Parts: C-alpha cells; structure tokens; sequence
C-alpha cells in the first residue's frame, strides 16, 4: 500500500523543485510543443519547411543547403548543452559534487537528454525548431544527401516510440535528472555520492509515475529500458559526427571566444 | 575537448 507519508511528500516537493527548474531552464516545453502540433495554441502558426523551395523562404521568415543545415543543427546542441547544464545546476547535491564529476556527468549525459527533450518537439511528420517559429518534416531532412539525410532520421523512430509512452513536462523533468547523475559513466572519481542522488530521483521518478500514469502499471521500468535506446542512439549519433568530420568541412561564436 | 570546454564555462 501506497501512502502519503513524510517520505512521499519530500519526493513530491523534489519532484516539484525539478519540475519548477525545467521550467526555467527550457523555453519550449513538452506541453507548449504538443499545444503547436496539434493546433492547440493561439501562438504564432510555425513555417513549415517541407522542400528546398520552403527551405529558402524559411531561411526568411555554406553555399550547400545540407551543410547550412547541419551548421544550425551545431549552434543548437551547444545552446541545448548550456540550457541542460543551468538544469543540473538546480539538482538537490549536483553542484556539490567533484567539479570534474559534474563535468564528466554532463559530457557522457548532454546527447542523451538532447534526443530525450527533442522528442517532445518532435512527430511522425517532423519536428519543431526556432523555439516552435518552424516545423522541418522528417521526409525533408531524410531527402539530404548523404551523410546528412540519415543524421536525424534515428531520434525520430526514437521518438515516435517514446512519445508513444505520453510523458508530460512533470515526468519528464525528474527523468532527465536521473540520466545527468548516471554513476556508470566513464572516468568519474567519486562514484557512491552520485549513486546516492540518482537512488533518490529514481524514488521521486517512480512515485512520479505511478501517480501520473494510472493505466501503465510499469512505466518506470520502460522509462528505464529507454536508456538503452538512448545509449544506441549517442553511440550512432557520435559515430556520424565522425564520419562528417573525416569527410566534409563544418565552429559557435562561444567556443571561439573560449580559444 | 570542445564539448568540455561549453560545459566548464556554463558550470561558472
Ligand atoms: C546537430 C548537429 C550536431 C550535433 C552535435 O552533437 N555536435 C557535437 C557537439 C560538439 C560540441 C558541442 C556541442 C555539440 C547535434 C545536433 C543536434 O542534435 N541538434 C539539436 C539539438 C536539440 C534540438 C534540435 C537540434
């Protein structure tokens, strides 16, 4: 039997804490994003690019397109990395772990928790970019040519599945925090302190759930095998960020700066 | 290295 304990209430009060901080950390949300694609806002209506002449109006409102693509794809995931990193700055104990441990948490974490939040973005058709200003179609991106046209196409078989699972911004704020202190990463120094946030976010996950989601008696332990999905996905997407590095050209403003 | 270097200067 379930109660509402002193215990609950705290993991109810984590929970919260996560989910106020998501919030803060990631202009578009899980619940704004669904509201856009199922025409259920009364925000601005995203540009759809659907084809190369939609792409150029879209430019509006490198001289190879794919590349120019891949160039905005880049500047993303660095803004995704600094949006992500302000998140696991409001995790209960993270900033007080070895600075080199919250470093390596992060660099083996970020694609993880990029491909897990892009799917709340993300349909069978496409997914929304410019902070929900424009839809790219899944078909548009697939039609680029190799290397790029499979780069996306993975996140999205990803995505059609986990969305499947109907998580909302609330399960997933605790969810991504779970991924940040994942103790098993390579190289980490001081591994138990991390075993023990990630033991009590994955009791904050677990509650999460069960009062989310009355009709999926076990959808924590399918949360959990998505880790493996995820895990492939990384594995697959740092192969492909090779391969465009060996075998074609493009660096951020910030990492310029930096050097 | 790159990835590393957003990281450190985002956790300051
Ligand atoms: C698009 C292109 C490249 C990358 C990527 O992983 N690049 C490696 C890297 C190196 C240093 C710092 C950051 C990243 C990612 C993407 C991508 O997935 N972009 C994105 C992210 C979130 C939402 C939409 C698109």
């Amino acid at each position: 039997h379930m109660q509402l304990n002193p215990e609950s209430a705290d993991l109810r009060a984590l929970a919260k804490h996560l989910y106020d901080s998501y919030i803060k950390s990631f202009p578009l949300t899980k619940a704004k994003a669904r509201a856009i694609l199922t025409g259920k806002t009364t925000d601005k209506s995203p540009f759809v690019i659907y084809d190369m002449n939609s792409l150029m109006m879209g430019e509006d409102k490198s001289k190879e397109v794919a590349i120019r693509i891949f160039q905005g794809c880049q500047f993303r995931s660095v803004e995704a990395v600094q949006e992500i990193t302000e998140y696991a700055k409001s995790i209960p104990g993270f900033v007080n772990l070895d600075l080199n441990d919250q470093v390596t948490l992060l660099k083996y974490g970020v694609h993880e928790i990029i491909y897990t939040m892009l799917a709340s973005l993300m349909n069978k058709d496409g997914v929304l970019i410019s902070e929900g200003q424009g839809f790219m179609t899944r078909e548009f991106l697939k039609s680029l040519r190799k290397p790029f046209g499979d780069f996306m196409e993975p996140k999205f078989e990803f995505a059609v599945k986990f969305n499947a699972l109907e998580l909302d911004d609330s399960d997933l704020a605790i969810f991504i925090a779970v991924i940040i202190l994942s103790g098993d990463r390579p190289g980490l120094l001081n591994v138990k302190p991390i075993e023990d946030i990630q033991d009590n976010l994955l009791q904050a996950l677990e509650l999460q759930l069960k009062l989310n989601h009355p009709e999926s008696s076990q959808l924590f332990a399918k949360l959990l095998q998505k880790m493996t999905d995820l895990r492939q996905i990384v594995t697959e997407h740092v192969q492909l960020l090779q391969v465009i590095k060996k075998t074609e050209t493009d660096l951020h403003p910030l990492l310029q700066e930096i050097y | 290295m790159g990835l590393e270097a957003i990281i450190r200067k985002a956790l300051m």
